[PDB]
C-alpha cells in the first residue's frame, strides 16, 4: 500500500457529490419489493427534560421500522454478493452511507460519511478477519503474548454479569459524581463495601464505572484494602492502559495538522471530537464541538457556573429543570479523556455483551424520602446505638435494606455506617439529562459533506447500571439512549410502557442493536457508531481480546489515517 | 405468511411488470421471462429431497 | 475492493474487472432498456458469477 | 455593593471606599503607590486569619474597578490608523536612495490591521515603529544599526532635548495613572523640521501611548493574579490547621480556582452576599 | 415580628418536628437570615429540605 | 442464545414474534411437562380438564393467603381449575421449558 | 443627546475594527450589515436617532450570533428579535431594571455596578453588548 | 531463573501505587555504608512493614539501596524470599557484566 | 540549568525534532524506497552526517 | 539537546517503549551497547559473534 498512498490519498476519491448526485439522478428504487425498506423517520426532536419525556414515546404502540443499515447488517459474507440482497446500492463509497431517508411528503436522500473502519458491514469487514487484525496492530506492538491481565477479566464474566448487583454501588457512583473530594471522605467506609461483598459475593465493587476505580486505584491505594483487592483495581488500569497502548501510538510518528495532533486523526478514541456515551467531567478542550441542549444551543460557556460544596437555594430548586447547566470544572485530561472513552464506550459493552444498561435517579424525592430523618437532622459528633432492633427504627426501613449485610462490619454499628454515607449528602449533583452534542468533521474529513456535523446524545449525570434496585425501583428512569446500553429486560422491570412495548413486540427484547432507539434519540445513522459494533458486541467473547478489536474498529478512515496506517505496512 | 415469503425467496411474476405498454419495440410477451445476460447457454437443474 | 471477495472464482478465470462481467456480444443487438438492465442493473443477476 | 469587613474601625472603611470611589482619578494608581493603605489593614494589628482574609477583600476590591474602568484602547487607536495613514502618504513622496531599504517597511506600514484580541496588539503598533522611524532616518541618512542579531533602536528623533523631557513626562504619567492620559501641551510639529518626520513622531506619540497603557494594564492584572493565589493559598492552609463548619464553608468557598478573574467576579457576589453567616469563624482583639 | 415568618420557615415549608428548634441546633439559627430573605419558590418543599440536609453533611466532618 | 437465532431473527410474521415461527421452545403453544401458572399467550391454546374447553373467566379464580373453605372443600373436584397471575412473559415462559 | 451621541458610533466603529479581521463562512451574508455599520451617522433631529439606532441592531446582533455560528431568523417576513447576547440571566434581569430605571428619571442615569465585559465572553460579544445598551438607552430617552 | 523476582519487579516500580518516602530516602542516605549501618533497623522494619500490604517490594528505585540492602539488612528480620529477591537483582546484573 | 529548566517549558514555541529520530520511522523494507527524505543523511555507518 | 553528541542515541528509548519485560530486553540492550571501534571489531570477530 505504500506505493499505492500516491492513488488512495488523492482528493478525488472522498468527495459525495459526483457519487451522490447520480444517486438522486436514479431516485427511489420502482420495484415493490424494495418499498419496504423506504420508511425511516429520521426526526430530530429538542433535548429540554427528554431525559424525563422518553417513556411517552414508548406508549405508542406503533412499531418502528428498522434502519437499511440494521437491514444489511443481517447477511452472510458470502451472501452480501447474492442478488437476493436489496442493499447493493447502500453503499457506493465505502468511506460514505448513502440512504433514503423518507421526510414528509418527499423521499430525499440523506448520505452521511462513515467515520471509523468498523462502521462498515460484515460483508466488508467480518468479525473474525477483523480480530486477526488486531493480533497485527498487537504484533507490531511487539506484544504477542498478552499479558496475564485475564485473570481479572475472568470476574467480569460474573462481577457485572450478575443479577444480584447490589444497589449501593448505583447510590454511591451517582453522589461522587467522580469528584476526588467524594472519595477523600468516603475512603474511610468505601473500602469496607468491598471487602465486605467480595467476602460474600466474591466479586469485586464497582466494577461499573470508570471514575471509581481510577481513583480507588489511586487515592485509596495506600491502605483500607487487602492487596489483591487493590492489585485487581490496578490492573484494571492496567488493562485501560493496555487499551490505549494498542490504540495507535505515535510510535510511528507524531506531529500534528492545524492543531490536532497526529495521533488523533488515526482514532477515534484519541482526538477530543469523539465522546463517551457516559460523562461525569467536560473535557479540557471542547473546539469544534456544540453542547445544543434546548432548539437553541447550550454551548455558550455563559451557561455554565457551578459552585460545588456550598449550600445554593436557587441551585437546588434548578434540577429538574434544565438550563442552567453548570460543571465544577474541565477535569478531564486528554489522558483521563482517552481512558474514559475506553471505559463505557469500549470495555464495558464487551464484557457484558451489550446488556447492561444505565438510569438515572431523581435526587430530590428520592433524599428527601430516604434522608431528613431525626437522626440524620440531629447528629452532634463532639470529639439510641444501644439495642440493634431500636437502631434499625432509627435508619428507617430503606437503610436496613441498603446498608447492614451490605456494607458494614459487625464491630461498626449500623447509624456509624450511614453517618459515613451522610457525610457524601452534601456532594448534590444535578438530575439525569441528556446532552445532545454536535461535532462539525475534522478538516482531514470534512471535505466529504463539508456541510455534515456529527450529531451525538451524552448522557449527563447518568451512571452505569445492570440490574436496577428493587428498593429504589420508585425513582429509576431508564433511558435506553444509545446502542451501547440498552436493556429491554431491566427496563421492562422499571417504568410499565417499556413492558407494554416488549409484550406487545417481543422479538425487540435483544440486547444488540435491534431495540429501537427513541425518536428524540433515533440519529444513530450519524452516529460515530453503526450497526456492526453493538451487534458484534451481542456475539463477542471476552478473553480481553474482544476490548482490542472493538478498539481496532475505532480506527478512522480520514485519508491521513489512511496514510499513517499504510506506514507501518499495516 | 405468503406475502412474506415473496421477499425472503426474491420471487414474483409481478416484479417483472411483463414490460407493460413502455417496451421499445422488443417482443411485449418477452418471450416469458427472459435474462438479459447469457454468456452460456440454458440453465437447468432440479433437487430430490 | 471488499476483503471478503472470492478469489478462486472471479480472479482465476478471466472476467470483467468491473465486477459484474458483462457483453454486447451477449446482449441483444439493437436495444437499450434491457442492454442497461445487463448492466448496471442488479436484479438481474449477469452471467459467468 | 457593600463592602463588609471584621476589625476595621468605621473611619479606615469608609477610607477604603473612599480610595475606590476615587482610584483612578487618584493620582499614581498602584498599591504600592500607596504603602500605608496596606498598613491601614491591620496586619499583626489584627487576628491573623482576619488579617489574610481582609487583605484578600483589599486584593478582590482592587479588582473590583479593574474590570469596571477597563482599558480603552478605542478613541486612542481611532487616530492612530490615520497617523499611520499620514506617515504613508507623505512617505511616498520623497525619495530615497533605493526602495529595497523601504519597500518591505511600507508593504508592513499600510498591511497594518487589529486583531480581535487585545493580546495581540504587541504585535500591532510594534510593528509600525520597526517601519515608520526608520523611515524617518532614511529622511536624514542617519546610519541604522547594521550587526545582525542587534534589536532595531526604538526612539524619537530630531525632538528638541527639552520636549522629549515633557513627552516622556507625559508618557511617564501615562505608565501611571493610565485612564486619565490628558493631552499633551506643547506640539510635536516644528516648521523647522520636516513634516515626514515629525508625523512619524506623533505615531510613535500614539505607540508609546498604547504601549505604556496595555503593558501597565497587564502587569497590574497579572500581579493581581499573583496575589490573589498567595492570599488563597495561605487562607486555605491556615483555616485547615482548626477544623470548624464555619471555617469549612470558608474553604468551600475558596475551592475554586484563582485562574480568570470571570470567576473571581462571581466569587466576590458569593462572598459577600454570605458575608454574615461565617462571622463568628474569626476571633478578634 | 420575624418570629411569625421563621416560625413560617420552620414549620410549612421545613416541616422540623417540633422538638426541632432554632434555639436547639444552631446551623438552622445561623440560616434564618438566608432562608428569611429569599422569596422565590415557597411553592417547592424538597428544596430548602435539602439544602439544611447537606448543610448538615458539612456540619461535622473529620476530613 | 442458542435455540434462536437473535442475529437473524428480526421483525415479526403477523401479531406472533417471528423467533416463536423458528423454534418449539419459543412458542407459546407448547408447554413444559410441569407447569406452575399460565402462558401469557391463550390466543392459540386451548386448554381442557375434562369435556369442553376452561375458556369462560368461570373456569379461573384464586385467591391465596385469605382462606377459602370452598376451595378447599373442592380440592378434590377437577373443576373449576384455579390459576393465578399469568405473571410468566415469553422470556421466563421459554425457561420454563428449558 | 450630545455626550450620549458621540460615543454611540465610537463603540459602532469599534464593533467594525473589531470585525474586519476575522474571516467568516461567506462575507455576503456580513457584508451589507458592515456596510450598515460604518456608514450611518446622526441626523441633528431627534427624532430620527431611533431610526438610525435600530438598523444596528439588525446587523451587529446578527454579527454576534456569526462569531459563534448559529440558526437566526431564517423565515421571510419575520421582524427580527432583538436582545443583549450571550449573557448570564441575572445580568438580564438587572439591566432590564436599569432600564426601567431609566425610564423613571432619564435626567439622572447613573450607570449600574455590573460590566457586560465578560473575559470568557468573545470580546466581539461584548462590544455588541455595550453597542446595544447604548440603543436601549437612547431609545428609553426618546 | 531470575524472571520470578522481575515479575514483582514489574509489579514495584512501573505502579503509581509506590510511595513517596523512598525518594526522600534516597536523596538522605547517598550510598553511605555508615548510613545503612545506622538506620538499618529502620530499613528493615519499612520493607517489613510495607512487603505485607503493598505487596509489591519497596526500595526498587534505586542501585544505591538496593546495593547494600544485600550486605546489611540480610543478617536478619526478614523473610527468605526477600533476600532472594535482592540477591537475584545483584545475580542479574552480574549476569550483564 | 538545574533550576532555569522549567523557564524553557514557559514558551509555547515548538522545537522542532533531529533528523536522527525522523529517519528511525520507516519499516526496514520502507527504509529503502524513494519515499524516503533521510537517504543522504546515513553515507556511513558509525558516522552520522 | 546536544543528545546528537551523547554516546546513547535515538534508536533505543524507542526500543524500550515497546521492549519484552521477560527478561531478554536487559540483554539485549548490552547487545546493542558493543562499540564500533576497530578494536572491537577485532576481539568480536575470533569469537564469531
Amino acid at each position: 500500500f505504500v506505493d499505492a498512498l500516491k492513488t488512495l490519498c488523492h482528493p478525488v476519491l472522498h468527495e459525495p457529490a459526483p457519487c451522490l448526485q447520480t444517486f438522486t439522478e436514479r431516485g427511489p428504487p420502482s420495484e415493490p419489493a424494495m418499498q419496504r425498506l423506504l420508511e425511516c423517520r429520521f426526526q430530530q426532536e429538542p433535548m429540554g427534560g427528554a431525559a424525563r419525556r422518553i417513556p411517552h414515546f414508548y406508549r405508542v404502540r406503533r412499531e418502528v421500522p428498522r434502519t437499511v443499515n440494521e437491514m444489511k447488517q443481517d447477511f452472510v459474507v458470502t451472501d452480501f454478493y447474492k442478488v437476493g440482497n436489496i442493499t447493493l446500492y447502500t453503499e457506493l463509497h465505502p468511506f460514505f452511507d448513502f440512504t433514503h431517508c423518507q421526510e414528509n411528503s418527499e423521499t430525499v436522500a440523506l448520505c452521511t460519511p462513515r467515520i471509523v473502519i468498523g462502521n462498515l458491514p460484515d460483508g466488508l469487514a467480518p468479525g473474525p478477519f477483523h480480530e486477526l487484525r488486531t493480533w497485527e496492530i498487537m504484533e507490531h506492538m511487539r506484544l504477542r503474548p498478552p499479558p496475564d491481565y485475564e485473570e481479572t477479566l475472568r470476574l467480569f464474566k460474573t462481577t457485572v454479569t450478575s443479577p444480584n448487583y447490589p444497589e449501593l454501588c448505583y447510590l454511591v457512583d451517582v453522589l461522587v459524581h467522580g469528584n476526588v473530594d467524594a472519595f477523600l471522605l468516603i475512603r474511610t467506609f468505601v473500602a469496607r463495601c468491598i471487602v465486605n461483598m467480595f467476602h460474600t459475593r466474591q466479586l469485586l465493587v464497582f466494577a461499573h464505572s470508570y471514575a471509581l476505580v481510577t481513583l480507588i486505584a489511586e487515592h485509596l491505594a495506600d491502605g483500607a484494602l487487602p492487596p489483591q483487592l487493590l492489585f485487581h483495581y490496578r490492573n484494571l488500569v492496567a488493562v485501560l492502559r493496555l487499551v490505549t497502548r494498542i490504540s495507535a501510538l505515535p510510535g510511528l510518528n507524531n506531529g500534528q495538522l492545524a492543531e490536532e495532533p497526529l495521533s488523533a486523526y488515526v482514532n477515534a478514541l484519541h482526538d477530543h471530537r469523539l465522546w463517551p456515551p457516559f460523562v461525569t467531567h467536560l473535557p479540557r478542550n471542547m473546539e469544534g464541538v456544540q453542547v445544543v441542549a434546548d432548539r437553541q444551543p447550550l454551548n455558550p460557556a455563559n451557561i455554565e457556573a457551578r459552585h460545588h460544596g456550598v449550600s445554593d437555594v436557587p441551585r437546588l430548586g434548578a434540577m429538574d429543570a434544565d438550563e442552567p447547566l453548570f460543571v465544577d470544572d474541565y477535569r478531564a485530561t486528554d489522558d483521563e479523556w482517552t481512558l474514559q472513552k475506553v471505559f463505557y464506550l469500549c470495555l464495558m459493552p464487551a464484557m457484558t455483551n451489550n446488556r447492561a444498561c444505565g438510569l438515572g435517579l431523581n435526587l430530590k424525592t428520592l433524599l428527601v424520602d430516604l434522608f431528613y430523618r431525626p437522626a440524620f437532622l440531629l447528629m452532634p459528633a463532639a470529639t439510641p446505638e444501644d439495642s440493634i432492633a431500636a437502631q434499625r427504627q432509627a435508619v428507617g426501613e430503606m437503610l436496613t435494606e441498603l446498608v447492614e449485610d451490605v456494607a458494614t462490619d459487625a464491630h461498626t454499628p449500623l447509624l456509624q455506617a450511614c453517618r459515613e454515607l451522610f457525610l457524601a449528602v452534601q456532594f448534590v449533583g444535578e438530575h439525569v439529562k441528556v446532552l445532545e452534542v454536535r461535532a462539525p468533521l475534522d478538516h482531514a474529513q470534512r471535505q466529504g459533506l463539508p456541510d455534515f456535523i456529527s450529531r451525538q446524545h451524552v448522557l449527563y449525570n447518568g451512571c452505569c447500571v445492570v440490574t436496577a434496585p428493587k428498593t429504589l425501583i420508585e425513582y429509576s428512569l431508564p433511558v435506553p439512549f444509545h446502542r451501547f446500553y440498552s436493556n429491554p429486560t431491566i427496563c421492562a422491570a422499571l417504568s410499565d410502557d417499556i413492558k407494554r412495548y416488549v409484550t406487545e413486540f417481543p422479538h425487540y427484547h435483544r440486547h444488540d442493536g435491534g431495540f429501537p432507539l427513541p425518536t428524540a434519540f433515533a440519529h444513530e445513522y450519524h452516529n460515530w457508531l453503526r450497526s456492526p459494533f453493538s451487534r458484534y458486541s451481542a456475539t463477542c467473547p471476552n478473553v480481553l481480546h474482544s476490548v482490542m478489536t472493538l478498539a481496532a474498529m475505532l480506527y478512522k478512515i480520514s485519508p491521513v489515517s489512511l496514510v499513517l496506517q499504510t506506514k507501518a505496512h499495516i | 405468511v405468503d406475502r412474506w415469503i415473496r421477499h425472503a425467496a426474491g420471487v414474483e411474476r409481478p416484479q417483472l411488470l411483463d414490460t407493460e405498454t413502455i417496451s421499445m419495440l422488443t417482443f411485449g410477451s418477452m418471450s416469458e421471462r427472459n435474462a438479459a445476460a447469457t454468456v452460456h447457454g440454458q440453465k437447468a437443474a432440479c433437487e430430490l429431497i | 475492493l471488499t476483503p471478503v471477495t472470492m478469489d478462486v472464482n472471479y480472479f482465476k478465470i478471466p472476467n470483467n474487472p468491473r465486477g459484474r462481467a458483462s457483453c454486447m456480444l451477449a446482449v441483444d443487438p439493437y436495444d437499450t432498456e434491457a442492454a442497461t438492465k445487463a448492466i448496471y442493473d442488479h436484479r438481474e443477476a449477469d452471467a459467468q458469477t | 455593593m457593600s463592602l463588609q469587613f471584621i476589625g476595621l474601625q468605621r473611619r479606615d472603611v469608609v477610607a477604603l471606599v473612599n480610595f475606590l470611589r476615587h482610584l483612578t482619578q487618584k493620582p499614581d494608581v498602584d498599591l504600592e503607590a500607596h504603602p500605608k493603605i496596606l498598613k491601614k489593614c491591620g496586619e499583626k494589628r489584627l487576628h491573623r486569619r482576619t488579617v489574610l482574609f481582609n487583605e484578600l477583600m483589599l486584593w478582590l476590591g482592587y479588582y473590583r474597578e479593574l474590570r469596571f474602568h477597563n482599558p480603552d484602547l478605542s478613541s486612542v487607536l481611532e487616530e492612530f490608523e490615520v497617523r499611520c495613514v499620514a506617515v504613508a502618504r507623505r512617505g511616498y513622496t520623497y525619495p530615497f536612495g533605493d526602495r529595497g531599504k523601504a519597500r518591505d517597511h511600507l508593504a508592513v506600514l499600510d498591511r497594518t490591521e487589529f486583531d480581535t484580541d487585545v493580546r495581540h496588539d504587541a504585535e500591532i503598533v510594534e510593528r509600525a515603529l520597526v517601519s515608520a522611524v526608520i523611515l524617518a532616518k532614511m529622511s536624514v541618512r542617519e546610519t541604522l544599526v547594521t550587526a545582525i542579531g542587534q534589536t532595531e533602536p526604538i526612539a524619537f528623533v530630531h525632538l528638541k532635548d527639552t520636549e522629549v523631557q515633557r513627552i516622556e513626562e507625559n508618557l511617564e504619567g501615562v505608565r501611571r495613572n493610565m485612564f486619565c492620559v490628558k493631552p499633551l501641551d506643547l506640539n510635536l510639529d516644528r516648521h523647522a523640521n520636516t513634516a515626514l518626520v515629525n508625523a512619524v513622531n506623533k505615531l510613535v506619540y500614539t505607540g508609546r501611548l498604547i504601549m505604556n497603557v496595555r503593558r501597565s494594564w497587564e502587569e497590574l492584572e497579572r500581579k493581581c493574579l499573583a496575589r490573589i493565589q498567595e492570599r488563597c493559598k495561605l487562607l486555605v492552609k491556615e483555616l485547615r490547621m482548626c477544623l470548624s463548619f464555619d471555617s469549612n464553608y470558608c474553604r468551600n468557598i475558596l475551592k475554586h480556582a484563582v485562574e480568570n478573574g470571570d470567576s473571581a467576579d462571581t466569587l466576590l457576589e458569593l462572598l459577600i452576599e454570605d458575608f454574615d453567616i461565617y462571622v463568628d469563624s474569626f476571633p478578634q482583639s | 415580628k420575624r418570629d411569625e415568618k421563621h416560625r413560617h420557615v420552620v414549620n410549612v415549608v421545613l416541616e422540623l418536628p417540633t422538638e426541632i428548634s432554632e434555639a436547639t441546633h444552631p446551623v438552622l439559627a445561623t440560616m434564618l437570615s438566608k432562608y428569611t430573605r429569599m422569596s422565590s419558590l415557597f411553592n417547592d418543599k424538597c428544596a430548602f429540605k435539602l439544602d439544611l440536609l447537606r448543610m448538615v453533611a458539612v456540619s461535622r466532618t473529620r476530613r
